[PDB]
């Protein structure tokens, strides 16, 4: 509770409407009822049987508010691929996190080579059955930071390479008094 | 494909007095349910997915979790259902073919009746969605 939110996907009640490549058949937006019994906006992709996956998801422009070091909290789940029909093999258990600094707050397209890789993020844990009643805290939480940041704001992008994954929330923040 | 959005309001004729709105969504489809917005006259609704017994009786359980909380009528509020059999999300909804699902609201449409556990517009205005997944 000593950190200022630059973005929280949970705060959006209408839709995130983030840009995605491909726009259909890759990352897709769906609602869920979260841990706090609140409907939120999430992104997911599960093209595990399809080869050569390169599914890009990209946030809207995020202002730094002049903070040169920014933290990125991603809460996500991984459906065990061998729980899906037909899928026999080894599961993709990672995705890649990128960023791109820009003064421009309305970048039109995802230009793949312009994004800089923050890290490959790994699922500590996977699941095979959806939770029906009360939300059990088995989501993965991974935090990374980026900086020093030079420009007015930046974009976060996620690359899926064939996992069965749901980004439950994305939270971007800076620490106010470290 | 994306089905036609359902706006949850009293001035919204998809809800027959008889048996309310009936849908036939197929596996893979998605559907938005939108709260009534006004830049007019305010409407307030808590919308729940429920089982057959609750829907018939127009009642809500104390542990039930509202898909949609239409407490902010000046704001855009929406729930996008994906009619998937296998959720990549631990907390996502899953559906199966030849099974019927139900959305209702026992709020009466006013601010003071938003928390009403039974009756409301489910009873009076037949505001009740039957979703016949994977059927004719
Ligand atoms: C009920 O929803 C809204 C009121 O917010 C209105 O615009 C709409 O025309 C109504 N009916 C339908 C089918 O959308």
């Amino acid at each position: 509770t000593g950190e200022v939110t630059l973005l929280d996907s949970r705060s959006v009640q209408g839709e995130l409407g983030w840009i995605a490549s491909p726009l259909e058949g890759g990352w897709e937006e769906v609602s869920i009822m979260d841990e706090k019994n609140t409907p939120i906006r999430t992104y997911q992709v599960c093209n595990v049987m399809e080869p050569s996956q390169n599914n890009w998801l990209r946030t809207d422009w995020i202002t730094r508010e002049g903070a040169q070091r920014v933290y990125i909290e991603i809460k996500f789940t991984l459906r065990d691929c061998n729980s899906l029909p037909g899928v026999m093999g080894t599961c993709k258990e990672t995705f890649n996190l990128y960023y791109y600094e820009s003064d421009n707050d309305k970048e039109r397209f995802i230009r793949e080579n312009q994004f800089v890789k923050i890290d490959t993020i790994a699922a500590d844990e996977s699941f095979t059955q959806v939770d029906i009643g009360d939300r059990i805290m088995k989501l993965n939480t991974e935090i990374r930071d980026v900086g020093p940041l030079s420009k007015k704001g930046f974009y976060l992008a996620f690359q899926d390479v064939g996992a069965c994954i749901a980004l439950v929330s994305v939270r971007v923040f800076y620490k106010r008094t470290k | 494909i994306v089905l036609e959005p359902i706006y949850w309001n009293s001035s919204n004729s998809k809800f027959l007095p008889g048996q309310g709105l009936v849908l036939y969504p197929q596996i893979g489809d998605k559907l938005d349910i939108i709260c009534p917005k006004v830049d007019g006259q305010y409407e307030y609704y808590k919308v729940y997915m429920v089982d057959k017994d609750q829907a018939d009786r127009c009642t809500i359980k104390k542990e039930n979790t509202p898909l949609l909380n239409c407490a902010k009528p000046d704001q855009d509020i929406k729930f996008t259902i994906k009619f998937q059999e296998f959720s990549p999300n631990l907390w996502g909804l899953e559906f199966q073919k030849n099974k019927d699902y139900y959305i209702i609201s026992t709020s009466n449409g006013s601010l003071e009746g938003l928390d009403n556990q039974e009756g409301g517009v489910c009873q009076t205005r037949a505001m009740k969605i039957l979703m016949k997944v994977g059927q004719d």
